[PDB]
RNA sequence: UUAAUUGCGAUAACGAACGAGACCUUAACCUACUAAAUAGUGGUGCUAGCAUUUGCUGGUUAUCCACUUCUUAGAGGGACUAUCGGUUUCAAGCCGAUGGAAGUUUGAGGCAAUAACAGGUCUGUGAUGCCCUUAGACGUUCUGGGCCGCACGCGCGCUACACUGACGGAGCCAGCGAGUCUAACCUUGGCCGAGAGGUCUUGGUAAUCUUGUGAAACUCCGUCGUGCUGGGGAUAGAGCAUUGUAAUUAUUGCUCUUCAACGAGGAAUUCCUAGUAAGCGCAAGUCAUCAGCUUGCGUUGAUUACGUCCCUGCCCUUUGUACACAC
């Protein structure tokens, strides 16, 4: 199950229809400086460590 | 802490006034699953029996099973203080008694249907299946009948 | 150390508890450092209880909650499903009698060993939904570490519950044999299984 | 929520218009000269007129 | 002598200025006293609806009479007693002395 | 005369007032020792302060405490912070300054309810429900 | 050192106690014990029958020493409780004046007890004596 | 004797029923209100209004 | 009238209320690589009531084998003697 | 930008007013002032027990001495977002941190605009127009029923569906608040009774006595054992008291006996973000007696968000309209 440990470095926004949901900017700290923007469920900030099933993925939006 | 293995003096089931009774149980609960018998009045005769109740039934002798009948069926001769009892002051006699297994629905069923006779609101009552105790029956309850 | 003495006498393992270390009772909240860097920063140790029991008011902001001494939030979990409201006191007596049963059980830190428990029943991903109209579908997301958290104690706590209802098995001792269930990966606790069950769903409609 | 109404405002602007050299950037003392030089029927309406001279006051003294 | 005097007001201020004026004509006179035993205030709640006919929505409203009570136990002779009973008599505040 | 203070530890309803002084060693509640509170983890509970503080501090000096008011950890929480107030007192009056703040520093990081006390007081109740927020239950049919 | 009922602990004296009394057995029980609830809504009798009288004995003397005057309607608050009026809500409800009565009136008997004016009963001195030799008795027992 | 709670209600009670009578039967005479002052062995009743001797 | 239940059967458990020697020595030698005991441990590894099972703790207790860390009311735990 | 047409300002607008805010109450802080056996504290003396060694635990209103931290109340102070750091035309203001009793308009309420409904109420009103009736009255009064009647449907709530438990023992802590005068309220004590209850007494017009309301939940111990079973207690029977002129379709309460559905609830749906929910019991209102009702009081005390307009609806603006008793 090898997977990538990356942290939030920046929150772009909420969405979901509902609020439930937010995207946000993470930088993978394994090859440092590959960014990517993606999505989170639960309350969260800045500088947050996360782990991540894949590495390959930016969902823009959602209703 | 007291530990004793429990041999064929023990006995699964025994008979008490036309009913199979348990044992594995607490004698006094036993003898609640008896009809026209509760805890308090189980509870009190087992104490004038003079035996343990922590015990269980199947372990008894046939002369406490039959002094405790005894005092069941002569009770006021065992010193009970005439308040315990489920029937206070019979219609017939005055005297208090203590319906059992039995004769609980019988006399029940004698008094229930001398109200019928006599045309009394209570006996129409229960004739008909409606509520005796005064209630509220409009709502409430339709799923007796 | 030095046993010291007073007008009213004391026992000796709270004075040595006083003098020495601060503990559980028993158990020391050190040497129960996480292995998951993603869960650090959202739970709470190296702040030490005797008790699991205090009124912090921590559901005023966000975050204070992570903040929180993490085996409190676990009493107040536990403190749920109607009649149980309230009696934090029998709730924590649970967890003295769980740590215990633990700790007799698989002799390193209980502590530790629940700890690791929640890191191995975080769930990672979930879905969420999108409305359409006429029809709903399913999206796969990503989670927080609170949530992570949130959703572990839960998943234990109502797993041991609904195995204690209408059962001889105690909530206490259903607990323990849940918590080290889900340290060492069993495929037997509610929590991990359910975990990778919403895991894989998520896995599938991503 | 902390915004203030234009009575205080205005009268805060009107005490820095004629009284800026007898007072300064201490809200205690802005509101001890406050309760005296300016009939106010309100103590907490004092102490929100204090704070926003003294807002005021540090805003001269920066501009 | 060993009287109580006791005010059982509402009209605070009116309450207190009589209390003031009690107590500087008592130490003026240079007569014991103890101090003003302000008991506690007594609210009188009355809690009903708005409502006068049945129908509406549910809304309650809450009325209140606002009791402070104040006593004394003094000592002095019958005519400082007297002259301090015929003095001191201001309308809406309630009053009554007794001895021993 | 006595070195002597007299001050208290508040709660949501629950106040244990407690009187210091030089003694021996002793600790009462209502005449009763520490040790017979009787929710039986509180008990630890309430040893925490003078435990983080080490007994030291409880060799020649006497506490006696009483307490009325709401429930039995509401009295607990009250007595707590009534000894840990009326012991910085004793500090602040015959000890010395440093002893005092660094005391209250030890007790502030371990919590701020030790001297603190939680101003979290009960809301009323309003009509339209059955406590100050939740509503009885609405009904259209 | 001295010794008193608050320094010792509750149950485990008031176990003592009462078994000490019923050792002595001078306590001259009414009789009807085994027959009644304590209350109106304890909903069974107690257990440890032939006991409890001796451990109500000693817990009501703990109560009045602690205090200093009561009455049957206070022992009765204190010692009732919750009562199921069936599906109805509970209820707090009085014991039986009449068994705090009569085990008071034991207490007069043995003279552990003083009909205490303002109202009441109280601790007479030699009840004083004996109980706190009791709970020297006790902090020793434990050891 | 009796209580000062039902004391000062009773007096409450007492001014707005006298107020009722008179705003009722001083209501042409320029009425618009009262005031009892209590005394020992004495109550006096101004009443504030315009046409003075009429209501004399 | 309508229901919305299932009300099914289950094993209706015959838990022991006396014993005899097999189950007794069954117990005396079973007891121990019990690194967890309790009330619940001896009801399922052994078919016994509750009664039996906490008398049985009392009397392990009490000879030594079973050595308790709390004695707690409604929960009684215990480790052995090794 | 604000909770806010609240402010910055922009500007054929200028200057004003109402609403909001402001204001009022309550909750919290004050070892600082006024103080006090109708509240307490300590000490003195009298005095009980253990220790005796000095002490600890206690009782003692006429033993007094002193104090007011707790207790009250009064005047008053206090936080205004203070400071700091970021952010922002860099302005209103926003976020964070420190300190602070308190930093979501400190919390919760009260007050609460213009216009309007063909809303509810003529059964609160000796306020009531018009109509009807007005003496074998639709007026009033007396008796007995009645408003509860049950084949069935809906809405509020209480009980449970058991071990995070039931039962029996012990410990066992609150607050809001009400109380008798020309009447018979609250009733303490002590006597009897299993209990309900009865009894003769006592105190109280009240911080004074009821009452420290010794509430419950709770906690500690045991009995129980996963068993429609000591869960649960409708359903019924018999007896015993009380309230009231009267208890009969049992007022209510106490005792014994009978111990049924119910194993967590379907389509749907309600309330809810902090001492809030929820659990817990408690007083008051009604009231001769009757709480599962309500209003208030406090006791134990959580999880889950800090967002969105997806549903349901609201506010402003722009637009379109065959709409105006207005989708």
């Amino acid at each position: 199950t090898p997977v990538t440990l990356a942290k939030v470095i920046k929150v772009l926004g909420r969405t979901g229809s509902r609020g439930g949901v937010t995207q946000v900017r993470v930088e993978f700290l394994e090859d440092t400086s590959r960014t990517i923007v993606r999505n989170v469920k639960g309350p969260v900030r800045e500088n947050d460590i996360l782990v991540l099933m894949e590495s390959e993925r930016e969902a823009r939006r959602l209703r | 802490s007291l530990v004793v293995q429990e041999q064929g003096s023990f006995q699964h089931i025994l008979r008490l006034l036309n009913t199979n009774v348990d044992g594995n149980i607490k004698i006094v609960y036993a003898l609640t699953t008896i009809k026209g018998v509760g805890r308090r009045y189980s509870n009190l005769v087992c104490k004038k029996a003079d035996v343990d109740l922590h015990k269980r039934a199947g372990e008894l002798t046939q002369e406490e099973l039959e002094r405790i009948v005894q005092i069941m069926q002569n009770p006021t001769h065992y010193k009970i203080p005439a308040w315990f009892l489920n029937r206070q002051n019979d219609i017939t006699d005055g005297k208090d008694y203590h319906t059992l297994a039995n004769n609980v629905e019988s006399k029940l069923r004698d008094d229930l249907e001398r109200l019928k006779k006599i045309r009394a609101h209570r006996g129409i009552r229960h004739f008909w299946g409606l509520r005796v105790r005064g209630q509220h029956t409009k709502t409430t309850g339709r799923r007796r009948a | 150390f030095t046993p010291v003495v007073l007008a009213t006498p004391i026992p000796e393992e709270v004075q040595q508890a006083q003098t020495e270390i601060k503990l559980f009772n028993k158990w020391s909240f050190e040497e129960v450092e996480v292995k998951d860097a993603s869960l650090v920063d959202y739970v709470q140790v190296r702040q030490p209880i005797f008790v699991a029991h205090t009124a912090g008011r921590y559901a005023n902001k966000r975050f204070r909650k992570a903040q929180c001494p993490i085996i409190e939030r676990l009493t107040n979990s536990l403190m749920m499903n109607g009649r149980n409201n309230g009696k934090k006191l029998k709730a924590v007596r649970i967890i003295k009698h769980t740590l215990d049963i633990i700790n007799v059980l698989t002799d390193q830190n209980p502590i530790q060993v629940v700890v690791d428990a929640i890191t191995n029943t975080g769930p990672r991903e979930d879905t969420t939904r999108v409305g359409g109209g006429g029809a709903a579908r399913r999206q796969a997301v990503d989670v927080s570490p609170l949530r992570r958290v949130n959703q572990a104690i839960a998943l234990l706590t109502i797993g041991a519950r609904e195995a204690a209802f209408r059962n001889i098995k105690t909530i206490a001792e259903t607990l323990a044999e849940e918590l080290i269930n889900a340290a060492k990966g069993s495929s037997t606790s509610y929590a991990i299984k359910k975990k990778d069950e919403l895991e894989r769903v998520a896995k599938s409609n991503r | 929520g902390r915004v203030r109404t234009k009575t205080v405002k205005r009268a805060s602007k009107a005490l820095i218009e004629r009284y800026y050299p007898k007072l300064t950037l201490d809200f205690q003392t802005n509101k001890r000269l406050c309760d005296e030089i300016a009939t106010i029927q309100s103590k907490r309406l004092r102490n929100k007129i204090a704070g926003y001279t003294t807002h005021l006051m540090k805003r001269i003294q920066k501009g | 002598i060993k009287i109580r005097i006791t005010l059982t007001s509402t009209k605070v201020k009116q309450l207190e200025n009589v209390s003031s004026n009690i107590v500087k004509n008592a130490e003026q006179h240079n007569l014991v006293k103890k101090g003003p035993v302000r008991l506690p205030t007594k609210v009188l709640k009355i809690s009903t609806r708005k409502t006068p006919n049945g129908e509406g929505s549910k809304t309650w409203e809450t009325y209140e009479m606002r009791i402070h009570k104040r006593y004394i136990d003094l000592e002095a002779p019958v005519q400082i007693v007297k002259r301090i009973t015929q003095i001191t008599i201001e309308p809406g505040v309630d009053v009554e002395v007794v001895v021993a | 005369a006595v070195p002597s203070v007299q001050t208290f530890g508040k709660k949501k309803s629950a106040t244990a007032v407690a009187h210091v002084k030089a003694g021996k060693g002793l600790i009462k509640v209502n005449g009763s020792p520490i040790t017979l509170v009787e929710p039986e983890i509180l008990r630890f509970k309430v040893y925490e302060p003078l435990l983080l503080v080490g007994l030291d501090k409880f060799s020649n000096i006497d506490i006696r405490v009483r307490v009325t008011g709401g429930g039995h950890v509401s009295q607990v929480y009250a007595i707590r912070q009534a000894i840990a107030k009326g012991l910085v007192a004793y500090h602040q009056k015959y000890v010395d300054e440093q002893s005092k703040n660094e005391l209250k520093k030890a007790f502030t990081s371990y919590d701020r309810t030790l001297l603190i006390a939680d101003s979290r007081r009960p809301e009323p109740k309003k009509f339209g429900g059955k406590g100050a927020r939740s509503r009885f239950q609405k009904s259209y049919r | 050192p001295g010794v008193s009922v608050r320094d010792v602990a509750a149950q485990d004296f008031i176990n003592a106690y009462a078994s000490f009394l019923q050792r002595q057995g001078k306590l001259e029980v009414p009789g009807y014990v085994d027959i009644v609830k304590t209350s109106s809504g304890n909903e069974m009798p107690p257990q440890d029958a032939e006991g409890w009288f001796y451990k109500r004995a000693a817990s009501v003397a703990r109560h009045i020493y602690m205090r200093k005057q009561v009455g049957v309607g206070k022992l009765n608050k204190l010692y009732g409780g919750a009562k199921s009026r069936g599906v109805r809500p509970y209820k707090h409800i009085d014991a039986s004046g009449s068994i705090n009565r009569k085990v008071l009136q034991a207490l007069e008997k043995i003279g552990i007890v003083e009909i205490s004016p303002k109202g009441g009963r109280r601790i007479s001195e030699n009840g004083q004596r004996d109980l706190d030799r009791i709970a020297a008795q006790t902090l020793e027992e434990d050891e | 004797l009796i209580s000062k709670k039902r004391k000062l209600v009773a007096d409450g009670v007492f001014y707005a029923e006298l107020n009722e009578f008179f705003t009722r039967e001083l209501a042409e005479e320029g009425y618009s209100g009262v005031e009892v002052r209590v005394t020992p062995t004495k109550t006096e009743v101004i009443i504030r209004a315009t046409r003075t001797q009429d209501v004399l | 009238k309508k229901k919305w239940s299932k009300k099914s059967m289950k094993d209706r458990a015959q838990h022991a209320v006396i014993l005899d020697q097999e189950k007794y020595d069954r117990i005396l030698k079973e007891v121990p690589t019990y690194r967890y005991v309790s009330v619940s441990v001896l009801v399922d590894r052994l078919k016994i009531g509750g009664s039996l099972a906490r008398i049985a703790l009392r009397h392990l207790e009490k000879e030594g084998i079973i050595k308790p860390i709390s004695k707690h009311s409604k929960q009684a735990i215990y480790t052995r003697a090794t």
